[PDB]
């Protein structure tokens, strides 16, 4: 746990440390496959750069160029698959936790350090609350807010 | 001379592949030798003309 | 073989593609071991703090 209990915590202030050990691995599988997609598109970017210089002139025979301009545009798209597959598994890594994006006053710690928490668990860890605009759930009877709405015909009058 | 418009054009792109990086220096110095054999055939063609 | 420029410069980078992507595959498998090694830290259930049980 990385906050002080009962203090005031801004949004995005990562002060729970869920154990990264599984998610640091899945980040490294994905950031590995980003480099597996980049370095496969790096040379797919050279093989267009090495073929762009032979366009119009002699050997490259536009289709055999455009077969490489496939493979650049196709494997840079594979990066866009993997760079988002990192950005998926980055928002399962730095996604631990505090707070939920409200900013306000944190209550207890209903969990403590070491207790296993689950993906969208039943209970809650801690409850960040914001207090200065506060609600009051006034709870009117039903026959009144027929009658007070039927007092719009006789009255009411509410203004402005 | 239609081979020298061809195999020099072969040399003039295998050289322009090596300036980029597509071929090894053999495939230049081969293709020059395949070009210079075209000279040692085309000069004999100009010699067997005369 | 390209200090003395005796292969293509392209076939080198293409092998350096394969070098760098396969080392990017090991990292994508050393993490996959690190996924399944950490299951064997999740077997043999480690007491996550100290104190009394």
């Amino acid at each position: 746990r990385n906050f002080k209990e009962g203090s005031d915590i801004e949004a995005g202030v990562s002060l729970y440390q869920i154990d990264p050990a599984t998610y640091q691995a899945t980040y490294d599988s994905a950031k590995g496959d980003l480099a597996k997609a980049q370095a496969a598109a790096n040379i797919a970017q050279l093989t267009v750069n090495r073929y762009q210089k032979l366009l119009g002139t002699q050997y490259i025979s536009k289709q055999e160029y455009d077969q490489a301009l496939a493979d650049a545009q196709q494997a840079n798209a594979a990066v866009t698959a993997a760079k988002a597959a990192v950005e998926t598994a980055r928002i399962n890594l730095a996604y631990t936790k505090v707070t939920s994006p409200i900013s306000g006053r944190i209550g207890k710690s209903n969990v403590t350090e070491g207790a296993l928490v689950q993906n969208g668990q039943a209970t809650a860890l801690a409850t960040v609350q914001q207090l200065d605009p506060i609600y009051v759930d006034v709870t009117q009877s039903s026959n009144d807010m027929m009658r007070l709405k039927q007092e719009l015909a006789n009255g009411t009058l509410k203004q402005e | 001379q239609a081979q020298k418009e061809a195999i020099y054009r072969q040399l003039d792109q295998t050289t322009q592949r090596f300036n980029v990086g597509l071929v090894a220096i053999t495939d230049v110095q081969n293709a020059r030798a395949q070009y210079d054999t075209v000279l040692a055939n085309e000069v004999t063609a100009r010699n067997n003309l005369d």
